[PDB]
């Protein structure tokens, strides 16, 4: 009726720009004024193409892994109360490591919900 | 105004020294002359071209 779905989009091809630009308008957005009219080019210290050709990767990619490995491992009175020592040896139980795909049962979530509904 | 009613001069109309103003008019046609030229120019062509539905 009048709330329906769609089941095939709207076709390209037949408004501005498109065949004959639209039979030449002379109607122009503010958005297709001219701007960034120069494209910049990669320099020779960036990575210009002449410089990735004789590269070997492999070799690069291997010295890259292997210092981040090693950077990985280098970094690595009332004693009359009725009950004692509940927290023997949790020592904080890494929650904050663990990376949860859902976002009902996340670290992020619950946290989220502790703190702003009181 | 405070350079011109100094002394002898009273607080009456008496001052047309208009340069200031008008070059400030002036440096404000300066920029919106493309701005209007544009405007003016969409104008123009939606009425004698008529107004593209869903072209855009
Ligand atoms: O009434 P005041 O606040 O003292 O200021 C006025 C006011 O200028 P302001 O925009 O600075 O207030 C008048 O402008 P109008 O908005 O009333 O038109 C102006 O008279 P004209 O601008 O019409 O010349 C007049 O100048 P003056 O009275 O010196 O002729 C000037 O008075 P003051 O210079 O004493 O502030």
């Amino acid at each position: 009726t009048a709330a329906r779905p769609t089941f095939e989009p709207a076709r390209g091809g037949r408004g501005k720009g498109e065949g004959d630009l639209s039979q030449l308008s002379k109607q122009y957005s503010s958005r297709d004024l001219p701007s960034h009219t120069k494209i910049k080019y990669r320099q020779t210290t960036q990575d210009a193409p002449e410089e990735v050709r004789n590269r070997d990767f492999r070799r690069e990619l291997e010295e890259r892994e292997r210092a981040a490995a090693r950077e990985k491992n280098r970094d690595r009175w009332d004693d009359d109360v009725v009950f004692k020592n509940c927290a023997k040896g949790v020592d904080d139980q890494k929650k904050d490591k663990r990376f949860v795909n859902d976002t009902l049962r996340s670290e992020f979530h619950k946290k989220f919900m502790e703190k702003y509904i009181k | 105004y405070y350079r011109f009613n100094t002394g002898p001069v009273g607080k009456g109309p008496g001052c047309g020294f208009w340069a200031a103003g008008w070059r400030v008019w002036l440096f404000f046609m300066r920029g919106i002359t493309p701005l209007l030229e544009r405007w003016l120019g969409n104008l123009l062509a939606r009425q004698f071209e008529g107004r593209h539905s869903k072209g855009v």
